[PDB]
RNA sequence: UUAAUUGCGAUAACGAACGAGACCUUAACCUACUAAAUAGUGGUGCUAGCAUUUGCUGGUUAUCCACUUCUUAGAGGGACUAUCGGUUUCAAGCCGAUGGAAGUUUGAGGCAAUAACAGGUCUGUGAUGCCCUUAGACGUUCUGGGCCGCACGCGCGCUACACUGACGGAGCCAGCGAGUCUAACCUUGGCCGAGAGGUCUUGGUAAUCUUGUGAAACUCCGUCGUGCUGGGGAUAGAGCAUUGUAAUUAUUGCUCUUCAACGAGGAAUUCCUAGUAAGCGCAAGUCAUCAGCUUGCGUUGAUUACGUCCCUGCCCUUUGUACACAC
């Protein structure tokens, strides 16, 4: 039969699903100079999956460097404190 | 002032019960949670499996309060929702009258609901009394 | 101002805002003042409104959609692609998500920036079919004000639609960053490029 | 569109004929005489012969 | 908010029942990615076993593993209500089971060329590939075949 | 006696009735106050009147509202025309008709469907189509 | 003596003139009532086709009928009361009066 | 006992199949047209028509 | 890309095949009274401002 | 000029009629009349909770008192383009603005002319002419199959191709409308069962009870993560109930398991200008059971024009014609 379409590859991206020490300190000094911040934000500058990217945003705004200013689901809206 | 379930919000009253009642674990939860779907619709069971049916008690407690007088099928129209029959279009479907009449059991074990005339359940004004004063600790513990 | 009391109580910053000025739930739809004396009659500012939703009827007559508030255009250009026909109440809330984006991002008024970036993106000059009979030939033309504004919202929103199809960034900021590429002029926005495309091929069949 | 037809006009003009001391140029008034100065079984058809008189009482107070 | 890095107790594949699968996700469909089971009784079983659902695969212990699959292939042991089972009273003992990554089709197999042998109509229906459970077959379907 | 009223706000399908009277400055709909209406946005939507008069109109004064019908949404903007509607006829009733005429005044230039309510019924459904105007499908071969 | 008279007809004039002599004897005799109750009305409503064989194009006709419904609450003794139902007999309204 | 609708309607189709009988028997003799008018224990009959001894 | 912002002070009427497209005259603001007569394709109005990428043309019709 | 052979008028024409319009229904407005526990409102008393301070939230048909704004229905009113401003032989009328519930014949329908098709239907009709058949009948009845059979092509529609999302929890609001009598409809309650479902009861011939149909979509929270992957659910297997004399080519439903194409659709083509499209589900019709069908109902609710005859066709007039079962 017949297809009339393409279907061809992709990166195939290779979020991460677990983490090191050499992550954690990476996300600790990188999500800074972030004024804006965002799941999507932690996943394309660190490669990392949407849990681990949720939970960290929980992490930090728990300590404290990045404030949150909506907490909506499915988007979440932090700063940074400066 | 006085205090109601109507001058209070929903959700996370709905949250502070079932957490009261999970800390106070006499609610004699059936046994077999953990197992079902909570419908023929729903396809796939809660995520928060060890709870769910202190939520699920608490909320009804809630509805029947601010409501006189129901019955299990009224709870069923009102928990179900969308199937998706495959291909075939949505449909809205009744829940689990079983875990409806446990759970009302339940309730009628610890004495906050109480059967009532002209069919169904009502809360109790023991119920009455705890209902208020927990919405009372809501409206203190959110500050 | 008064913090005034009810026997229900009011939070203070809405109390405030019904007190003080009208504005968004925050913003404040004064200083958006647009640079374009052709697109100002054919915009809507100076009405303000705190939510980005009503059902006015103004696609009754011909311009009432000229005088239709802007952001309820967006949010109205928004919604559609079939299945998110409706769901204005969503819209309004990704509105929500991409103005808060813009105002942490480009810290003056992001109201501000989104009406500099339609009229960057405004579309000048078109072009237009002559059928000919046995051959179709081009000719280009001049643009509508209210056409440039239609235009350019329909840009934005859908490349911010295809840019969020089938990826993990979402449509509120992906929108957000849209929206500021088409207000500095990226050479980025789907928009612009567009515009520029268009009117370039428009110079050419003049 | 908001055109009239001819029974209208020729009621309206007939009115105006034999009538013209009795009215004058208000709608209101024109329409509770015409209630029962002319049989009419339709109220709306009442209401379109009284526009149509105020409109030709005018003409005639200008021309 | 809870971080913790996963170090070489980690591992990005594994193996169950002569099936390869995969960590870096949620355990339960990892179970449903395995034949023979899916999300209800993986779910299920995964409770059984008295386990993070939360937490992915390949931080697991084989003792968690080899209890999880001793649930699978003893479920009724483990006070399952039997009929979660994907093979209820079955032919030559009534018994009530579940058919895994291989038996699934075996006794797929099994069952259906007993029905071509004792020349039943689903079994000469599914020999020759037309429909089976009573469907229009003129217009719609002819793609496969 | 008391002073009272008792007016509706009307939409599509929604009823607001309200009951308004001299009270301390409460509001309350099916017994719940305004702070639990629960779109999230047309909370704002629906407190817009009253920020936009200023709460000193709503100091010593009792509402209480019960709705029916149709949307949410409709649910909404049936209640803030219902609380407009009678506080124009609280202050019709009581308060002067200066009061009345500029309070109606500010409503209006915000918006018309603060009083008056949208009168775009839906239109019925015919045959050869799913609706009112879309038809269902040519065929010709 | 608590009866309930009632009309359950669909010429709504002839309904009409008939409740209006009743009430009207009912107070010139000066007998306690309510109102007349009137129900909501009820439409009957009938979708088909205009077509008798399937062919042609299709089209559909909606034939109704109106029903209306009142009625009354009324205390009398039995001589009034059997005048009253024995008087007001108007054809093509339906009638029924119960007790109690 | 039985509804008012299928009551209403049972009249009207009962009024249709007498009216049918009749403009097919007295057909020859000047019919038009019946009315049955309800009474407490009778039910009456009038045949609007030309012929009338005939009919009788 | 020095452009001419320009008013419509008349429009002339409705063309394209398809009537898609209009003639409008439109009178330059810098060097005022200076006229043009040019075409338009959105819907436009009396009294209305518009940027001209030329000054120079007058496109007489099309279809 | 009009939506209009609708009007102005022009005029070997005058006066008329049909069609349109008019008319009918429905949708919207009425705090004005008639009113009412088969609809509501408030208050009184009985009574629960919190506050207690006065109150707030509630339950209470025989606790009653009063009212009818919502609710119904009845009679009625109301908008006729009112006014104003331009435009127009300055006439019909057109545009804009104000006011107004409503200012595209207010909206949508119904009704819907003369002539005509060698349109469809003799399978709706005990309406049927003529022919055929009429007893091993083409009549009727009984059984079992059949109308679904699949190598393939076309037309309606439903599902999707995922984050404007799926799933699990919570909040969770409609309307149209149907219902048992000599039958067994709608069925509430409460008991059992994961569920389908079963159970013993209850109310209803109906604004009364089913039902406030607590519909869905939606919204708030979380799980997910761009992965033919928790998308999607054909395809199949096993089991469990129900409808029906009978379920076998599974009626239908529930459960578990198997989880395929499909990554937005090519030449082409359909519908559509306002609460309209589209999305959403809901009742009724068929009906013992079976909705992806239809007719209607409502819920959420856009963009894009206010034009043209370019394509496809329509109306009037003029013209040409070797046309008349008529390009």
């Amino acid at each position: 039969k017949k297809k009339w379409s393409k279907k061809s590859m992709k990166d195939r991206a290779q979020h991460a699903v677990i983490l090191d020490q050499e992550k954690y300190d990476r996300i600790l000094k990188e999500v800074p100079t972030y004024r804006y911040v965002s799941v999507s934000v932690l996943v394309d500058r660190l490669k990392i999956g949407g849990s681990l990217a949720r939970i960290a945003l929980r992490h930090l705004e728990k300590e404290g460097i990045i404030k949150p200013i909506s907490k909506h689901s499915k988007q979440a809206i932090y700063t940074r404190a400066t | 002032p006085g205090v109601s379930v109507r001058d209070v919000a929903a959700q996370d009253f709905i949250n502070a019960y079932a957490s009261f009642l999970q800390r106070q674990g006499k609610l004699e939860v059936p046994g077999y949670v953990d197992i079902v779907k909570t419908s023929s619709g729903n396809e796939m069971p809660p995520q928060d499996a060890e709870g769910w049916f202190y939520k699920r008690a608490a909320s009804v407690a809630r509805h029947i309060y601010m409501r006189k007088q129901v019955g299990v099928g009224k709870l069923n129209k009102l928990y179900g929702g969308a199937k998706s029959r495959g291909v075939r279009p949505y449909k809205h479907i009744d829940a689990s009258g079983s875990i409806n009449r446990k759970v009302l059991q339940a309730l009628e074990k610890i004495g906050i609901v109480e059967i009532s005339p002209k069919g169904g359940r009502r809360i109790s004004e023991n119920g009455q009394r705890d209902l208020d004063r927990i919405a009372a600790q809501t409206l203190e513990e959110d500050e | 101002f008064t913090p005034v009391v009810l026997a229900t109580p009011i939070p203070e910053e809405v109390q405030q805002a019904q007190t003080e000025i009208k504005l968004f739930n925050k913003w404040s739809f004064e200083e958006v003042e647009v640079k374009d004396a052709s697109l100002v009659d054919y915009v809507q500012v100076r009405q303000p409104i705190f939510v980005a939703h009503t059902a006015g009827r103004y696609a009754n007559k011909r311009f009432r959609k000229a005088q239709c508030p802007i952001i309820e255009r967006l949010t109205n250009s928004l919604m559609m692609n079939g299945r998110n026909n409706g769901k204005k109440l969503k819209a309004v809330r990704i509105i929500k998500h991409t103005l808060d984006i813009i105002n942490v991002l480009t810290d003056q008024n992001p109201i501000q920036v989104v009406v500099d970036a339609i009229t960057n993106t405004g579309p000048r000059e078109d072009t237009t079919r002559v059928g000919g009979g046995g051959a179709a030939r081009r000719q280009a033309v001049d643009v509508s004000p209210l056409r440039r504004v239609n235009q350019a919202i329909a840009l934005l929103t859908i490349g911010a639609r295809e840019a969020a199809f089938r990826n993990i960034k979402t449509i509120a900021e992906t929108l957000a960053e849209e929206l500021i590429n088409a207000a500095k002029g990226s050479s980025t926005s789907y928009a612009i490029k567009k515009k520029d495309e268009l009117e370039r091929v428009a110079k050419s069949n003049r | 569109g908001r055109v009239r037809t001819k029974t209208v006009k020729r009621a309206s003009k007939a009115l105006i004929e034999r009538y013209y001391p009795k009215l004058t140029l208000d709608f209101q008034t024109n329409k509770r005489l015409c209630d029962e100065i002319a049989t009419i079984q339709s109220k709306r058809l009442r209401n379109k012969i009284a526009g149509y008189t105020t409109h030709l009482m005018k003409r005639i107070q200008k021309g | 908010s809870l971080v913790v890095q996963e170090q070489g107790s980690f591992q990005h594949i594994l193996r169950l029942l002569n099936t390869n699968v995969d960590g870096n996700i949620k355990i339960v469909y990892a179970l449903t990615t395995i034949k023979g089971v899916g999300r209800r009784y993986s779910n299920l079983v995964c409770k059984k076993a008295d386990v993070d659902l939360h937490k992915r695969a390949g931080e697991l212990t084989q003792e968690e593993l080899e209890r999880i699959v001793q649930i699978m292939q003893n479920p009724t042991h483990y006070k399952i209500p039997a009929w979660f089972l994907n093979r209820q009273n079955d032919i030559t003992d009534g018994k009530d089971y579940h058919t895994l990554a291989n038996n699934v089709e075996s006794k797929l197999r099994d069952d259906l060329e007993r029905l071509k042998k004792i020349r039943a109509h689903r079994g000469i229906r599914h020999f020759w590939g037309l429909r089976v459970r009573g469907q229009h077959t003129k217009t719609t379907g002819r793609r496969r075949a | 006696a008391v002073p009272s009223v008792q007016t509706f706000g009307k939409k599509k399908s929604a009823t607001a009735v309200a009951h308004v009277k001299a009270g301390k400055g409460l509001i309350k709909v099916n017994g719940s106050p305004i702070t639990l209406v629960e779109p999230e946005i047309l909370r704002f939507k629906v407190y817009e009147p009253l920020l936009l008069v200023g709460l000193d109109k709503f100091s010593n004064i009792d509402i209480r509202v019960r709705v029916t019908g149709g949307g949410h949404v409709s649910q909404v903007y049936a209640i803030r025309q219902a609380i407009a509607k009678g506080l124009v006829a609280y202050h019709q009733k009581y308060v002067d008709e200066q009061s009345k005429n500029e309070l109606k005044k500010a409503f209006t230039s915000y918006d018309r469907t603060l009083l008056i309510a949208d009168s775009r019924r839906p239109e019925p459904k015919k045959f050869g189509g799913k609706g009112a105007r879309s038809r269902f499908q040519k065929s010709y071969r | 003596i608590k009866i309930r008279i009632t009309l359950t007809s669909t010429k709504v004039k002839q309904l009409e003139n008939v409740s209006s002599n009743i009430v009207k004897n009912a107070e010139q005799h000066n007998l306690v009532k309510k109102g007349p109750v009137r129900l909501p009305t009820k439409v009957l409503k009938i979708s088909t086709r205009k077509t008798p064989n399937g062919e042609g194009s299709k089209t559909w006709e909606t034939y109704e009928m109106r029903i209306h419904k009142r009625y009354i609450d009324l205390e009398a003794p039995v001589q009034i009361v059997k005048r009253i139902t024995q008087i007001t007999i108007e054809p093509g309204v339906d009638v029924e009066v119960v007790v109690a | 006992l039985i509804s008012k609708k299928r009551k209403l309607v049972a009249d009207g189709v009962f009024y249709a199949e007498l009216n049918e009988f009749f403009t097919r028997e007295l057909a020859e003799e000047g019919y038009s047209g019946v009315e049955v008018r309800v009474t407490p224990t009778k039910t009456e009959v009038i045949i609007r028509a030309t012929r009338t001894q005939d009919v009788l | 890309t020095p452009v001419t912002l320009a008013k419509v002070i008349k429009v002339l009427g409705r063309t394209g095949s398809r009537g898609g497209v209009t003639q409008v005259r439109v009178e330059f603001l810098e060097d005022t009274s200076r006229t043009i007569v040019r075409n338009v394709k959105g819907p436009v109005r009396e009294n209305d401002i518009l940027v001209l990428m030329e000054s120079e043309r007058e496109a007489r019709r099309l279809r």
